[PDB]
RNA sequence: UAGCCCUGAAAAUGGAUGGCGCUGGAGCGUCGGGCCCAUACCCGGCCGUCGCCGGCGUCGAGAGUGGACGGGAGCGGCGGCCCGGAGCCCCGCGGACGCUACGCCGCGACGAGUAGGAGGGCCGCUGCGGUGAGCCUUGAAGCCUAGGGCGCGGGCCCGG
RNA sequence: AGAACUGGCGCUGCGGGAUGAACCGAACGCCGGGUUAAGGCGCCCGAUGCCGACGCUCAUCAGACCCCAGAAAAGGUGUU
């Protein structure tokens, strides 16, 4: 998988072919993070045989919807479950992060398991995402945005380079 | 590119007669006119007996015309034949059937004539029929010479019939080991 | 499928095709089709005469599919105009060679 | 060959009915553009009447 | 600019460099007449980059514009009035030459020959006196 | 087997007035059906974690 | 517990992310839009080979995918005092090019190649039989050439 | 040194890998336009002269793109 660019969490169900053994299958409903709906119910094709006795020359999906969320405004505090496999082994791992939809989280999570671990994004597997609300965040840097009246400075500000005058006679004030 | 092909796409054909006879190139010159022009085949497969070879054009013998035309179907049509009609002397009579050939031999034209036939080449034959409507086409025997018998699997397998090649046919020449189980061993 | 991309267009994207890359056999010497006529001559046998009959035949593939099909030359499209991406994983893990379902609508129009 | 859907009665040579397709939408998006902006002003004078 | 031949194309001639023999450039014991190089190794054969080039049939020209001299006519040589009257029906698509070995005499004589039957010849003024 | 339920399932067909088409197909592509999720809704599953 | 950086960490002419260099990146990891080019792909031109052809209808009198005459019955359209009928052209005596049939002309697809095999060569050298009412002291062969050309090329021609 | 399957160099250029038989693209008549492939976009060198986005890392031997041209066990309150 990819991610290339922002994500987009995709609500997929899907069932197994009606046997002469058995009719009415159980139709299992997942939720993936795909940057479109052809890599979306490709990854559904591996959580579910990772879990269940079946592929996709036996089954069918019958939706590939996109869902978004209730509150593209409101800002919200996400803890993520991972199940990333590393050089050495594999691992079990928690993490939080604060945007402001689960496309600009779990994106955010593959842009820095990548960075803070040099997960490449076809390792990690996610298992749950759901948000949890103010002061149930353990994670240090989510921690300090708990903080109404909140403030702090522009220092040291620098941008747009060459695009100026290219030898002009004027020092950039930094403010 | 495009495929692998090894190359057959250069047909191997005969276009145009590598004999310098200017007299069948007066033929050629007439027949691929009115191969083109007649909506039918008897030209176009006239045409390119006009191209075979010395060999490819066989000399058909004279008692093979007079029994392919004693078939129920065949008897007072004009038989044609691409090559030289030479005459048999195995058979006896020879009726007044009419030909159309290049060359016929000059024994053949006296017994052709003389039980009252008639022979003809192929510019009488265009004037006379420009489809070649009802006749008989006829070619001899193109697997009759002693060459195509020295031909077949390999002169030493079993079941040869090949007839290898000697200088001379008789006793101590290819007959030794090879031919006979009591020296050495049968093919 | 590690060399080809397939996926299922849509009735525009057949229908620019046939109109601009569209190219006929009528023995062998691949002709521009450019009327009604050098359709029906060679392919009025089935009753999809004219050129937008033979559209409908490709697009409901129905009747006559496989006598309209190799009727086609092959389309030889353009190079991607847009560009691709890798060129040699499959458009699951990010590259372009496989089965994409109806991207290959837009692609369609890049490559012509 | 000149190329359909850039020159016009080579459409026309092929798909006769593709110029009847074309003026049902020539009027229908244009029609419908007279319906947007007429009721676009509609609310937009009403609410400018106002004050 | 004196007999304005038939219609002339625009001249398209695909190299007008002269293909010269590998490695003539360091002898003199190989003239620049072409001979292709039938050698293992070499890198013309080989076609790499930035050497010379070898002529193959993509360097032929156009079939309407071949063996035409820039003026517009065509050269074909003549010897006597006996073979220039041989071009009177071509005297605006085909032009003469005379020979070098047709003394000027003779060159005298066919040059007026060819004023009267109005054809270019292509060398009127060799070895006059 | 297949030639023989062809030869009395042509007749058949044939004093019946119809275009049979008894000629085999290869397995089609499956046309368009249609679930029902009477009552109850999909089961969710998500991966396990990892364990030794 | 594992990501980066450090220790572990020594080799002989002066030396290698290719180099100069690089540290709010010109490093590492995950990604986006742009943008640059191969003899690759697409369109167009031109050459050649191959595949299926097209014309001896120069028939300006030729035109046929049904053609003729022909009498026994009726339609319009011909010309009236409601009956019904050949005109072989002519006031122009007229209408380009072309089919070396071994030549043209059309469409269409492809093009690399040693060893090797074919086909082509109006490329070349020396002689012979024919042929050019050829060539020349008013200057041949040869050779030279910062002279002008042609041929894709083997080579050829003209001026000096 | 010896094999099996298939591809490839030998017989074969070109683009890229600084350079090279064999890697990665891609196969060649001569050309004018357009577009991409593998790759790249400080300057040699055509193109980021984008107000590119997110985090990591400081070396007194930094690190810097398949084959590929220098490395391990083991250790660190160097830092996340
Ligand atoms: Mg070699
Ligand atoms: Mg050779």
């Amino acid at each position: 998988m990819k991610a290339s660019g922002t994500l987009r969490e995709y609500k997929v169900v899907g069932r197994c072919l009606p046997t002469p053994k058995c009719h009415t299958p159980p139709l299992y409903r997942m939720r993936i993070f795909a940057p479109n709906h052809v890599v979306a119910k490709s990854r559904f094709w591996y959580f579910v045989s990772q879990l269940k006795k079946m592929k996709k020359s036996s089954g069918e999906i019958v939706y590939c919807g996109q869902v978004f969320e209730k509150s593209p405004l409101r800002v919200k505090n996400f803890g993520i479950w991972l199940r990333y496999d590393s050089r050495s082994g594999t691992h079990n791992m928690y993490r939080e992060y604060r945007d402001l939809t689960t496309a600009g989280a779990v994106t955010q999570c593959y842009r820095d398991m990548g960075a803070r671990h040099r997960a490449r994004a076809h390792s990690i597997q996610i298992m749950k995402v759901e948000e949890i609300a103010a002061s149930k965040c353990r994670r240090p840097a989510v921690k300090q945005f708990h903080d109404s009246k909140i403030k702090f400075p522009l220092p040291h500000r620098v941008l747009r380079r060459q695009h100026k005058p290219r030898f002009t006679t004027k020092r950039p004030n930094t403010f | 590119g495009v495929d692998i092909r090894h190359n057959k796409d250069r047909k191997v054909r005969r276009k145009e007669p590598k004999s310098q006879d200017i007299y069948l190139r007066l033929l050629v010159k007439l027949y691929r006119f009115l191969a083109r022009r007649t909506n039918s085949t008897f030209n176009q497969v006239v045409l390119k007996r006009l191209f075979m070879s010395r060999t490819n054009r066989p000399p058909l013998s004279l008692s093979r015309m007079i029994r392919k035309m004693k078939l129920p179907g065949r008897e007072n049509k004009t038989a044609v034949v691409v090559g030289t009609i030479t005459d048999d002397v195995r058979v006896q009579e020879v009726p007044k059937l009419k030909v159309c050939a290049l060359r016929v031999t000059s024994r053949a034209r006296s017994r052709i004539l003389r039980a009252g036939g008639k022979i003809l080449t192929f510019d009488q034959l265009a004037l006379d029929s420009p489809k070649g409507c009802g006749t008989v086409l006829l070619s001899g025997p193109r697997k009759g010479r002693e060459v195509y018998r020295h031909f077949g699997k390999a002169p030493g397998t079993p079941h040869s019939h090949t007839k290898p090649y000697v200088r001379s046919k008789g006793r101590k020449f290819e007959r030794a080991r090879g031919r006979r189980a009591s020296r050495g061993y049968k093919n | 499928e590690p060399y080809i991309a397939w996926g299922y267009p849509n009735l525009k994207s057949v229908n620019e095709l046939i109109y601009k890359r569209g190219y006929g056999k009528i023995n062998k010497k691949r002709i521009a089709l450019t009327d009604n006529a050098l359709i029906a001559r060679s392919l009025g046998k089935y009753g999809i005469i004219c050129m937008e009959d033979l559209i409908h035949e490709i697009y409901t593939v129905g009747k006559r599919f496989k006598e309209a099909n190799n009727f086609l030359w092959p389309f030889k499209l353009s190079s991607p105009r847009g560009g691709m991406k890798k060129k040699t994983t499959h458009f699951v893990e990010g590259g372009d060679a496989g089965n994409r379902e109806d991207q290959i609508n837009r692609l369609i129009r890049r490559m012509n | 060959k000149k190329n359909p859907l850039k020159n016009l009665r080579i459409m026309l040579k092929l798909n006769p009915y593709a110029k009847t397709m074309r003026r049902n939408t020539i009027l229908r998006q244009a029609r419908n553009h007279k319906l947007r902006v007429d009721k676009a002003a509609a609310a937009a004078a009403a609410l400018q009447a106002k004050s | 600019a004196a007999l304005r031949p038939l219609v002339k194309p625009k001249i398209v001639k695909k190299r007008t460099k002269k293909f010269i023999r590998h490695q003539s450039d360091r002898y003199v014991k190989i003239k620049r007449n072409w001979r292709k190089p039938r050698g293992i190794d070499n890198r013309v054969r080989r076609r790499f980059k930035g050497q010379i080039l070898m002529p193959n049939i993509g360097y032929g020209s156009n079939k309407k514009t071949k063996h035409m001299l820039p003026s517009g006519f065509r050269k074909f040589l003549v010897h006597n009035v006996k073979e220039l009257e041989v071009l009177l029906m071509c005297n605006k698509s085909y032009c003469a030459e005379i020979a070098h070995n047709v003394s000027s005499k003779n060159r005298k004589a066919i040059v007026e020959r060819a004023a009267q039957l109005a054809i270019r010849v292509t060398n009127p003024n060799a070895r006059l006196r | 087997k297949r030639v023989k339920e062809n030869d009395q399932k042509k007749k058949e067909a044939k004093e019946k007035g119809t275009w049979v088409q008894l000629k085999r197909q290869p397995a089609p592509p499956r046309e368009a059906h249609f679930v029902r999720t009477n009552g109850k809704e999909p089961e969710l599953l998500e991966p396990i974690p990892y364990e030794f």
